């Protein structure tokens, strides 16, 4: 029970999605 | 002037092209809106799960957000990033699923860091409802919960949630679409 972060914090490579 | 006609054919043409974009936003607002929950408990459906995973490969897409989701009618804005092909120790073999806080219009109200609990998780659409999920409690010290600066935070949960090959390998994928839940507990804060 502890986040792990992301890495991808770093490309901005995403779609919206609703 | 045929020159003076032009000069107005020309501005309706660009005006007809902001109306497009405006009705194009609205329609994503719709979206939102329609998708939208205030319990704090978001069920994200992803439809084309082959496609957006083969586009997850090749590196067109490495993930996909969630509509936003809340705490409460005036509380935290949240939302789910996902990598159909896994982030950090999970890239190329799991499917990474992660939390994340957004900026919201009341956060000068809500308590910080963020220290709700989040449960994720992958609902199996097969018949025994075997759902696949996880349960952190927010890093005080990370910045992923603290007070948001920009539209949304870091995402943050688990990287290696789910197994690739566990999950293509079972009920979880039906109609080829998988479902994914995320629950915030809103237990603590406010109320009068």
């Amino acid at each position: 029970s502890v986040p792990i972060q992301c890495t991808d914090k770093t490309d901005k490579q995403e779609a919206l999605f609703k | 002037n045929t020159g003076l006609l032009e000069s107005q054919l020309s501005r309706h043409d660009q005006m007809l092209s902001v109306h497009d974009i405006r009705l194009a936003d609205m329609d994503l607002r719709f979206q939102v809106l329609e998708t939208a929950s205030y319990n704090g408990v978001l069920i994200w459906k992803i439809r084309d799960y082959k496609r957006r995973k083969q586009e997850a490969v090749m590196g067109k897409t490495l993930s996909l957000y969630s509509q936003p989701f809340y705490t409460g009618y005036f509380g935290y804005k949240m939302c789910a990033r996902v990598y159909l092909n896994g982030d950090g120790m999970g890239k190329g073999t799991h499917l990474s699923l992660f939390f994340v806080i957004m900026r919201g219009e009341y956060d000068a109200l809500l308590p910080w860091p963020f220290k709700q609990k989040v449960t994720l998780m992958l609902m199996d659409q097969g018949s025994s409802r075997r759902h696949l999920g996880d349960a952190f409690k927010p890093d005080p010290n990370s910045s992923s919960f603290k007070k948001p600066t920009g539209e949304m935070n870091i995402a943050s949960g688990c990287p290696v949630f789910v197994a690739q090959t566990v999950l293509e390998n079972g009920t979880y994928i039906k109609d080829d679409t998988i479902f994914i839940k995320v629950i915030v507990d809103t237990s603590d804060l406010p109320d009068p």
